[PDB]
């Protein structure tokens, strides 16, 4: 908001009389500008969390497990998935002014398909390093190792539990 | 009609006297070379570039600026480098070799008691 | 350690923002003791000195009420700035309780890499932590399978992964690369090899039936 | 939770869902971030001395 036009406005009987009150004016622009920076920050903070840009492999298959709904579509403009275009379409004056975010959401949609990519095809060693791949069953089942199951309740079970993850 | 804010792009004193001058979300053809139109505004004294860097003055909507080809130039930013891993159904990485390494973490605690 | 010691000799923004932040505001506090408001002038033995007391009261309640709204300005904005240093330093309590006093787990949150230990260290209205972590290197493929087929029985490590050189197998433990020989002391057995996809065929040792013969 | 949930694998109780978390994944949203977090919940008990 310029202070100065919301207020006055034009004329200039007021900007006179304005100019009375010192530093209100210049107090409500820094106000304001260090909300502005704040909110670059917040999304930096959350989606900039990747060192390089991952890509999932062509042939696509992770020993069964179907991940189609949330990976990039490659028929389109901004490059979302099924579920990211399913989210986005559910959701001048007098001094006034709306800035726009430093990184456009087609960057965002390329920093989650990258954090999507990464977690696929190398679990959990992308975030404390470079990435090391690994076959997507095994990683599973070092996963179901951390929660207390042991390794072959994965492997002699692996089509059901990939068609429940695949329903739900 | 038009107004908007006017902001000024420097890449510091101690570098250069140039700088550029962005007008916010005005259309380039009422501003009053390199004149550059933005989803940001009307840019004037840095020219566009087809690189992408990384990113070093945010100017808005993907596109940043930097004092490189001198002069100040425009772009779009970049997320970062490109790896592809070579995943496979029955291929594994393995590390035979570590690093120690040690970074710092700095954090405000307390300010200053006026009365 | 000693690289520490360069970079920060020759980055502490976080801790002169909050010190540049208060005084900012203080110097727009007393500069506001020289706006007239709409009065004659900003002093009142100005004010005292040529008006009768039945006018200069009006002046000096234009003078009474700008400066206690900007009193009142300084008060809320500092309101609103303590209660952002508070959950900088509820962060930084919790940080020396699990980054300090113990061996953290969860993923960055004492450095990037795997925690090992954390040191804390005084600033002027702060602390900076110290973190070190292990960070693995050098990494070589080989190709995996998911268990071992062997007497019609399947094979799984106990705690590690099966690895191939090109022509021979191994178990390593999965973050540095150690090989070692599969016999049935780092291995356990669970069903029959028919119902694991990638099972391969391949020997387990047996270390007693050699040794006791 | 974009650290903790999604580059790795959390034991806090609840911070990643109900049941014993598996893996997350993340969508953006306009202005915001959806997780859909993947977990293992038991069933099907039977009881024994
Ligand atoms: C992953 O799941 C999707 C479903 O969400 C599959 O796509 C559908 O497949 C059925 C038949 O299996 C078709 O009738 C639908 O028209 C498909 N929907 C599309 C293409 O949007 C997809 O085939 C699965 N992936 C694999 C590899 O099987
Ligand atoms: C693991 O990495 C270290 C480096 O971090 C290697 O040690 C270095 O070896 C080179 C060549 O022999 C020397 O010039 C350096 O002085 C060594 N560094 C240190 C810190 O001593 C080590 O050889 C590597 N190990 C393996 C098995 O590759
Ligand atoms: C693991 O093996 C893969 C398979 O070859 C290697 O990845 C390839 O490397 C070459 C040369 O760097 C590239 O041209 C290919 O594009 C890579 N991807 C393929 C072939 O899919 C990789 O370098 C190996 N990793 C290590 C650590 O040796
Ligand atoms: C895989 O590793 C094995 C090590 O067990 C290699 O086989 C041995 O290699 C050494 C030196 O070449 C020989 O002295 C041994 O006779 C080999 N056999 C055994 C049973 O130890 C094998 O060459 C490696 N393969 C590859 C492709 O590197
Ligand atoms: C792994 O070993 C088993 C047993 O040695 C192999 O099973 C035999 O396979 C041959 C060829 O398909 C058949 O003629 C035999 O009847 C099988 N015997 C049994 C008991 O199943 C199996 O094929 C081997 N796997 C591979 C990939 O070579
Ligand atoms: C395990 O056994 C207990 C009983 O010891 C079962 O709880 C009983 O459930 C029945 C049927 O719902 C009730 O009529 C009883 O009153 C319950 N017992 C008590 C003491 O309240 C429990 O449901 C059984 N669970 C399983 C998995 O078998
Ligand atoms: C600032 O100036 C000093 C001396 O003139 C020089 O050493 C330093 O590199 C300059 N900084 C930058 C960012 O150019
Ligand atoms: C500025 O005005 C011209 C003339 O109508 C128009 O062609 C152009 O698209 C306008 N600028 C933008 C950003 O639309
Ligand atoms: C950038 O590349 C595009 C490709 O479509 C081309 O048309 C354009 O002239 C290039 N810009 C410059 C400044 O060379
Ligand atoms: C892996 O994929 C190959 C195709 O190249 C196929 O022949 C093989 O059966 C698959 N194995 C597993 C364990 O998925």
């Amino acid at each position: 908001v310029d202070c100065t036009m919301y207020i006055c406005g034009d004329s200039t009987e007021c900007s006179n009389l304005l100019l009375q009150y010192g530093s209100f004016c210049t107090q409500l622009k820094r106000a304001l500008t260090g909300i502005a920076v704040e909110q670059d920050k917040n999304t930096q903070e959350v989606f900039a969390q990747v060192k390089q840009i991952y890509k999932t492999p062509p042939i696509k298959y992770f020993g069964g497990f179907n991940f189609s709904q949330i990976l990039p579509d490659p028929s389109k403009p901004s490059k979302r998935s099924p579920i990211e275009d399913l989210l986005f379409n559910k959701v001048k004056f007098n001094g006034l002014t709306v800035l726009p975010p430093l990184l456009t959401d087609e960057m965002i949609a390329q920093y989650t398909s990258a954090l999507l990519a990464g977690t696929i095809t190398s679990g959990w060693t992308f975030g404390a390093g470079p990435a090391l791949q690994i076959p997507f069953p095994m990683q599973m089942a070092y996963r179901f190792n951390g929660i207390g199951v042991t390794q072959n309740v994965l492997y002699e079970n692996q089509k059901l539990i990939a068609n429940q993850f695949n329903s739900a | 009609c038009s107004f908007g804010g006017v902001s000024v792009i420097t890449p510091g004193t101690n570098t250069s006297n140039q700088v550029a001058v962005l007008y916010q979300g005005v259309n380039c053809t009422e501003v009053p070379s390199n004149v550059f139109q933005t989803r940001a505004g009307c840019l004037i004294g840095a020219e566009y570039v087809n690189n992408s860097y990384e990113c070093d003055i945010p100017i808005g909507a993907g596109i940043c600026a930097s004092y490189q080809t001198q002069s100040i130039i425009a772009y779009t930013m970049s997320l970062g480098a490109e790896n592809s891993v070579a995943y496979s159904n029955n291929s594994i990485a393995i590390p035979t070799n570590f690093t120690i390494s040690v970074t710092t973490e700095i954090l405000p605690v307390s300010m200053t008691k006026t009365s | 350690i000693g690289k520490i010691q360069d970079s920060l000799s020759s980055a502490l923004g976080k801790l002169q923002d909050v010190v540049n932040h208060n005084a900012q505001a203080l110097n727009t506090l007393v500069k506001q003791l020289s706006s007239k408001f709409g009065a004659i002038s900003s002093v009142l033995n100005d004010i005292l000195s040529r008006l009768d007391p039945p006018e200069a009261e009006v002046q000096i309640d234009r003078l009474i009420t700008g400066r206690l709204q900007s009193l009142q300005t300084y008060v809320t904005q500092q309101l609103i700035r303590a209660a952002e240093i508070r959950a900088s330093a509820n962060l930084a309590a919790t940080k020396m309780s699990e980054c300090v006093l113990g061996q953290s787990k969860r993923v960055d949150f004492c450095g990037k890499g795997y925690h090992l230990m954390s040191f804390p260290q005084s600033a002027p209205h702060g602390v900076v932590f110290l973190h070190v972590t292990y960070v693995p290197a050098q990494e070589k493929n080989f190709t995996t399978a998911p268990a071992i087929c062997h007497d019609g029985k399947a094979h799984f490590p106990r705690e590690g992964v099966f690895v191939s050189n090109g022509t021979h197998w191994f178990v390593t433990q999965r973050n540095f690369y150690e090989p070692q020989i599969i016999t049935t002391d780092n291995t356990f057995v669970s069903g029959n090899c028919d119902v694991v996809i990638g099972i391969v065929n391949n020997t387990v040792y047996d270390p007693l039936q050699p040794e006791l013969d």
